[PDB]
């Protein structure tokens, strides 16, 4: 969110308005929660990829079904591959306060790499949906909504 | 090992070795007028047997529709007439239980070494217990009937029937 | 050709004498005999119970069956030991188990369905793997028939059952058509995905996970290779005597 | 499962010798139709389209009830005409595996072992499919020796079905 | 100088809807799409400001520097006032609406 | 028992599709080439002992304390079980060629080998040396041409020889 | 195709090449065979529908079950009217030579408008697949192949 | 051994003299005999580094010892990867035809690497004659020369 | 849990306690999941055991040093069974869930027994730390924190 501020301020030629630099100043303060909630949803890892290919599969079954792409084990080993990337990626967002370096990295050209991949770009989104509910069990209430802040991005970007 | 209502009442009273209590004998009193009632239950479940396996087969196989499809378990001929096989042994062995009064033989045939064999074989353990919850749901659904039968309370009956299914689900899951 | 090596019995229900007959519970099953004919129900039974062992209950089918051998027993020309034999040494049977199974799988899965008693050792199971070998499976079949415990015990016209199994799970039951080594070959663990999950979290697949490199892929060729060294001298180092220890010329 | 390769492994296996000119004489006859078996596995792939909705619309004409009567095991609903080419399609696939593989094997193992059982608790009267058969084995163009190789599969589909 | 979409699929989609219309012109469009967070990563944070004047120069005007004394005036116009201040002295000049 | 023909069929059943046109190509080639599979299985199985024991000439000169008191090929029916199943591995490896896929072999053969070679006491890794030992004399009898019309079976040799390696990686 | 010139040296300053004189004089040539292929799908279009249905439903079954958008009578007459107007825009696309009148009236925004209404664009295309199935066994072989040309770009599209 | 010829005659001002054509042209006459030997090495490669450890560890204990080296299993694993690094160079050295592209990777500075890692190069030494003698009981006679060419150099250059 | 809870309400002379009845209740929901650690942990003896004392003998060479005491084959044979029965008694604690079978089987007078069999206790407590890093890789994520926290109990007990 500093880089955000810093190329904010640095099209213009002023400087940074201090206002920005309250902002700062705040995020400088919550980064605390922002590293707890980051390690709780880096420790329990295992658990949201697994609850999330359960509440995605139950959903959608034609990945599992011979037409779709997650089709045995080995494409589902990659689907669940996939969503341990978001999940890492969200972690990511957690702690950087904005969204930059992780759209950076996983939304920016994703549509067009999933298309000539052959997935559809709704089941994605369904399985960045459940591990959303998933971490929303996971943590308290003022963590589930700030780690779904930046899962409701992942969702929105995804469609 | 094969045990009832009448003989489990027994066998915990020969291992303290007393004699029965005059209140376990008005508890096997109440048995008697409840069995009559159980019988005409029972003749209901095995009159509708095979209606209530495709049933659940409509719903087994419709909710996790892979099965069925090219890959799953439940794909090819014999392996789809395997798993209604299965299926009825099910009800052969809970018929059996609400008979008998007591799980105790249930536990021995569909409890015991099922939860082995269906890691063993590769089938999916926990997408039988779906649909033995929606055998449960259509069992007491035709036991519980106002018609042909004089209304007596089998409310009592009936809690004990629909956790045999439950004892059913929780030892395959 | 060559005989048996000498394999240790380990101790079982069934090596026991079991006294009496008015005093067995009512879970030994129900000897049924050709002898006791006298109604076509008990016909039927028969043929349906000896299905039973066989092909564990679910396979009997139709097409399974073989007609022609039930033709047979009604006639009472073959008799029910020779009746297994023509459905144990039946390709019917051969795709249903003995394609699917190893050499030492076969042997415990032959002596629960045919003598009705599991083996006591994996020695057993070691022992009659080379006599599948070389004289084929339904020589196995017929040497397994012919053997006396057989004979002794069930006869030549009484279908194979559990013997003494007073606390113990049903044979038919515990013991599937194929085991858990060959799984992904007969079922379809490959495609089903509620395995992947379990699979993916799995010791196995993070030395698959790893790049080449790490010393942790040849972890498991460093514990084949053994060969640990030998430990230092027990002698002192004082005595040594470095001065006179150097020989001249 | 049942293969003239197979079928050679495992009659020679259950004697314990090894694989006699006898075992290998039943793999040389083989080749020979093999190469005709694989032309009739084209025939039916290419035309597999056609062949599909062709049989499955040939079943509604001499069973007009069946898109009519109200039930889980009809087709009349367009739940029942989805389950219609799949359960129709599915055969054309077997009979394609079965030949390519030149034995029954692929035939006796997906399609036809306990068909009995299924039928009876479903309620799908076998009358259907063997219409469906019919159909194929008619339709199919193929011609020459191939059109002999087809016919065979599709007609031990047809004794087991009844 | 690469489409945005078709190859990456992110672009500014409130301003086509209102060029489709004609609320702005070209000269406009091309002026709010310059001094834009999207043009910044890509052209305007990479570069040296003496490459930025050249890189914009060639995507506004078509053309590059013809003089020193034409980067010497663009570059002190790009310092007082920073990247809108000279895609609005580029966009508006002689050269552009000639 | 799986073959080249039948796992073909069974990886595009998995998969739920009509076998595809490059498929039919391949199993085509595999038709072509089986008259040159069928004479390299011939002529296995009529040398076949006149290998086991020249096999048998090596795999206990070599290593030779096995046959000497202690080793366990040292008596008589001890040194007659290393030859009742010194053949056995012919015996399935003669299997694979003839289905053309060592799916065979490695459920009979291999699947429980390597377990029961420490529980008896046997050297597993002294059964490896013999059988690479068989396969320099089987594909020194498959190659060479005798009474037979000139043609290329090259492949057949080298993935003949690899039924060998799968057979003695699995023991060793 | 005679606007795609048009506006081709439109932009341009300079004429019609004469080049482009000679394509549109060959689509002038070609235009009695496009106007007959045109009314051979025109007067046939319920079988065409009917089979494209018939193709679908047993494709893709999702459609059919109730999780599926296009379940109960009235869903699957909507989706029925869909490869109506798909169909129709096929033969617009025959009869211009070109698919700019087709891409003008069911491709530019096809994406969000299903996206937003919750269908599939995969069973969409699938849809228009059985279309130029049905045409090729309708058609002959030089009118299903400039038929198929046509429904290759409105499968490509959806996609 | 092109690259060996061409900076041979490229350090001099003249072209490539005919008897360095006729060694290429010997060299790519022999290049069946090469790939055959190193896809023989390629995919026996774990039998070689099994043998190979079992006669290093009988000929040396000290690895074994904890004073040494590869004492324990994290060790011995990291002992026998760099067996399988030297197959797979002496494979390379094979293709090659003469010893650049494994001298290059694997022992031009391979005497202050294990000197910086504590192990001695004496046992490397022995770990590569004991692959030599494996490779040439793996091999015919022609072959095993062929091999042992290589297999001499690296043991020859880690001393 | 029960024996602590039931011995220190018999101190008092009142019965049990509503948040130790609460105690028990959350031991008995918690106990399937301790069964599953002790079923990992009873199948993987072997090779944790070798490769926690193969780390201490990596760690700590004075003991396999020649004037140390798992000096040789037996000795260095009785120093993994401590290691193994230091491990049976890590299972024990973790299924029971109090500290006093750890505590009354292999705590209580190890010190003096130590002292007098001339063992370094240090040693013992870095293979036992060793134990805790192996079993820490192979189980899930926070149930390595339940087995590393009564290994760290045995850890921190033995200094
Ligand atoms: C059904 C919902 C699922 C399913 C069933 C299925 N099971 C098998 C194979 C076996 N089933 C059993 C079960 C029992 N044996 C018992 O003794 C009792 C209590 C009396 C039970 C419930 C056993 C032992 C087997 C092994 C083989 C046998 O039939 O004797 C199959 C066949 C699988 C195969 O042949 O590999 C099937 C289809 N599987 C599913 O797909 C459903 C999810
Ligand atoms: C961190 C940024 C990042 C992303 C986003 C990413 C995606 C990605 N997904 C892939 C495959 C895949 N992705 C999926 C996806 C899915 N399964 C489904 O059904 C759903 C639609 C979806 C997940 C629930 C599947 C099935 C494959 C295998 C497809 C194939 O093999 O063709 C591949 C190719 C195989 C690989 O190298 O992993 C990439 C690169 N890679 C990255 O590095
Ligand atoms: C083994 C063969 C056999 C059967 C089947 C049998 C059933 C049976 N059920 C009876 C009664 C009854 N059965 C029921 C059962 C029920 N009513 C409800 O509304 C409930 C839903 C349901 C229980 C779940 C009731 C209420 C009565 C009233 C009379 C009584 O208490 O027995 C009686 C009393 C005598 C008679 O009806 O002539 C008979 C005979 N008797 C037999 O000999
Ligand atoms: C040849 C080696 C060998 C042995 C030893 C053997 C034992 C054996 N003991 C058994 C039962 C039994 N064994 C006992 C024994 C005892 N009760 C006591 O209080 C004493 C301490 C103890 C005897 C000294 C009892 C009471 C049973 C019956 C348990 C039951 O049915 O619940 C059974 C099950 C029933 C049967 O006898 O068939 C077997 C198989 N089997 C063998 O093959
Ligand atoms: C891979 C080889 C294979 C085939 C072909 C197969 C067919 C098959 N079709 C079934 C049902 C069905 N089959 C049909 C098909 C038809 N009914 C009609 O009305 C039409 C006349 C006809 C189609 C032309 C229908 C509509 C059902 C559902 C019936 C019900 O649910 O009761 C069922 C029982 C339930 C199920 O799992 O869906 C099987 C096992 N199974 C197999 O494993
Ligand atoms: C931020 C405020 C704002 C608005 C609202 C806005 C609207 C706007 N709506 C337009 C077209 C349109 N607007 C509508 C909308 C509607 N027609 C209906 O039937 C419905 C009643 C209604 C939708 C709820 C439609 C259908 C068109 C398409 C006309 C066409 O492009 O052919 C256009 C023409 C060019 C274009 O979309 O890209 C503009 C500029 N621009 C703005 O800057
Ligand atoms: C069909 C696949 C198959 C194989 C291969 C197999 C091998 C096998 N070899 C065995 C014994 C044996 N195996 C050997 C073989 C050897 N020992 C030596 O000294 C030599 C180094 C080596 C031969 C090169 C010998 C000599 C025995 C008898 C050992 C004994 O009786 O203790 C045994 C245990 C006893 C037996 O029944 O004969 C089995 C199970 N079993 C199988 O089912
Ligand atoms: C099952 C009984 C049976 C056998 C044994 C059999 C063998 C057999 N091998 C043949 C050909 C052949 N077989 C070989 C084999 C080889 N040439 C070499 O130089 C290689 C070393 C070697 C392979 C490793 C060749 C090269 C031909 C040439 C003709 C052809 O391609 O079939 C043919 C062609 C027809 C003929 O010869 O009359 C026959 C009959 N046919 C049978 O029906
Ligand atoms: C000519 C240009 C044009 C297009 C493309 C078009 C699409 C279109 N599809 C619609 C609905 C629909 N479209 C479908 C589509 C399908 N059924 C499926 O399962 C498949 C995914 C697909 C067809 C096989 C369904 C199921 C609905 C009803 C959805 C709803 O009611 O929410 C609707 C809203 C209802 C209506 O007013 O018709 C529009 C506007 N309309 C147009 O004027
Ligand atoms: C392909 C070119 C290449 C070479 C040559 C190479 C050597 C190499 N050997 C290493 C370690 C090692 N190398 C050995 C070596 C041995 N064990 C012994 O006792 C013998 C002396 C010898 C082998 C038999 C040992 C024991 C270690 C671990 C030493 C340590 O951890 O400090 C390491 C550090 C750990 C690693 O990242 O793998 C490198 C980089 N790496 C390369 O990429
Ligand atoms: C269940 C609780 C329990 C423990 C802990 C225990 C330890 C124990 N360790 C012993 C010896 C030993 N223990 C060690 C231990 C070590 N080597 C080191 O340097 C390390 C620090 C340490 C490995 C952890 C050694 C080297 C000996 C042999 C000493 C001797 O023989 O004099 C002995 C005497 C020989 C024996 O009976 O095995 C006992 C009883 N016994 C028990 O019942």
């Amino acid at each position: 969110i500093v880089t955000k501020s810093i190329v904010n301020a640095d099209a213009e030629a002023r400087y940074l308005s201090p206002g920005e630099l309250d902002r700062i100043k705040s995020f400088v303060a919550g980064g605390q929660q922002r590293l707890r909630i980051a390690q709780a949803l880096t420790d329990n890892r295992e658990r949201l990829v697994k609850q999330a290919g359960d509440q995605l599969f139950q959903k959608r079954p034609d990945v599992v079904s011979p037409g779709g792409n997650a089709y045995g084990q080995e494409m589902t080993a990659t689907c669940l591959r996939d969503l341990d990337y978001y999940l890492r990626l969200v972690t990511y967002g957690i702690v950087a306060g904005d969204v930059t370096p992780i759209e950076e990295i996983g939304v920016i050209g994703v549509r067009e790499m999933y298309k000539s991949l052959g997935t559809p770009i709704e089941a994605v989104g369904e399985g960045v949906r459940a591990l959303k509910n998933a971490a929303s069990t996971l943590l308290s209430a003022e963590d589930a909504a700030e780690a779904g802040s930046y899962f409701d991005y992942v969702v929105g970007a995804l469609q | 090992m094969t045990l009832d209502v009448f003989t489990k009442v027994v066998s915990q009273a020969d291992s303290r070795g007393e004699f029965l209590s005059n209140e376990q004998l008005d508890a096997l009193a109440n048995v008697v007028k409840e069995g009559n009632k159980r019988l005409d239950v029972v003749n209901r479940i095995t009159s509708n047997a095979s209606a209530i396996v495709t049933n659940a087969a409509r719903a087994l196989f419709e909710e996790q529709p892979q099965l069925i499809a090219p890959g799953g378990n439940a794909y090819t001929n014999r392996r789809m007439a395997a798993c209604l096989r299965d299926m009825e042994i099910i009800l052969r062995y809970v018929t059996y239980a609400i008979l008998a009064g007591d799980a105790s033989v249930l536990d021995d045939r569909c409890l015991n070494g099922l939860r082995e064999t269906y890691q063993a074989l590769g089938t999916p353990g926990s997408s039988v217990a779906v649909g033995v919850q929606k055998m449960k749901d259509a069992a007491v659904g035709i036991a519980n009937d106002p018609n042909g039968i004089t209304k007596g309370d089998c409310s009592q009956l009936i809690s004990e029937v629909a956790s045999y299914f439950d004892r059913a689900a929780a030892a395959v899951g | 050709a060559l005989p048996l090596l000498q394999y240790k019995p380990s101790s079982q229900n069934h090596r026991v004498t079991s006294f009496g007959a008015a005093d067995q519970n009512e879970d030994t099953p129900y000897i049924y005999r050709i002898e006791d004919v006298s109604s076509y129900t008990d016909i039927q039974n028969i043929i349906w119970a000896s299905y039973r062992q066989v092909f564990s209950e679910h396979e009997i089918l139709k097409f399974n069956r073989q007609k022609t051998l039930e033709s047979q027993v009604k006639n009472g020309s073959i008799s029910v030991r020779d009746f297994i034999r023509g459905l144990a040494k039946s390709e019917a049977f051969y795709r249903l188990v003995v394609s699917v199974n190893n050499n030492y799988r076969l042997v415990d899965i032959t002596l629960k369905r045919l003598l009705g008693r599991s083996s006591y050792n994996k020695d057993e199971q070691i022992a009659w793997s080379i006599v599948i070998g070389t004289k084929g499976f339904s020589g196995f079949v017929d040497a397994l028939i012919d053997s006396e415990e057989y004979t002794k015990n069930f006869g030549e016209n009484i279908v194979p059952y559990q013997r003494k199994r007073m606390e113990g799970r049903p044979h038919n039951l515990v013991t599937p058509r194929y085991g858990e080594d060959f799984q992904e070959k007969a079922g379809t663990v490959q495609t089903d995905w509620r395995f992947t999950l379990d699979k993916f979290y799995s010791r196995k697949s993070q030395e698959k996970q790893l790049r080449e490199g790490d010393p942790r892929k040849f972890a498991d060729l460093a514990a084949s290779v053994g060969n640990q060294g030998n430990y230092a001298q027990r002698i002192s180092a004082f005595d040594i005597d470095y001065l006179n220890a150097v020989p001249n010329r | 499962v049942k293969t003239p390769i197979t079928e050679a492994i495992a009659a020679a296996d259950t004697q314990g010798r090894f694989l006699g000119n006898t075992e290998l004489q039943s793999a040389r006859g083989r080749y020979e139709r093999a190469a005709a078996s694989l032309e009739a596995a084209r025939g039916l792939t290419s035309n597999a389209q056609r062949l599909i909705d062709g049989a499955t619309q040939a079943v509604y004409q001499k069973f007009p009830y069946t898109t009519q009567t109200p039930g889980p095991q009809f087709a009349a609903d367009s739940r029942g005409k989805s389950k219609c080419a799949r359960d129709v399609g599915h055969y054309l696939r077997i009979i394609t595996y079965s030949l390519v593989a030149g034995g029954t094997g692929p035939l006796d193992e997906y399609l036809i072992a306990g068909l009995a059982e299924i039928n009876s608790t479903f309620d799908l009267s076998p009358s259907w499919y063997v219409e469906a058969l019919k159909h194929i084995k008619a339709n199919h163009g193929l011609s020459g020796q191939a059109a002999n190789e087809a016919n065979t599969y599709i007609d031990y589909a047809i004794n087991a079905l009844s | 100088e690469r489409d945005i979409t078709r190859a990456y699929s992110l672009s500014i989609s409130d301003l086509e809807s209102k060029v489709k219309n004609g609320d702005i012109s070209m000269k406009e469009f091309v002026r709010r799409l310059a001094k834009s967070p999207l043009y910044q990563k890509q052209f305007y944070q990479p570069f040296i400001n003496s490459r930025v004047i050249e890189l914009a120069f060639r995507h506004i005007l078509g053309r590059g520097p013809s003089s020193r004394e034409e980067v010497q005036k663009y570059f002190s116009i790009i310092s007082n006032g920073g990247l809108p201040a000279l895609v609005d002295a580029l966009v508006d000049s002689a050269e552009y609406s000639d």
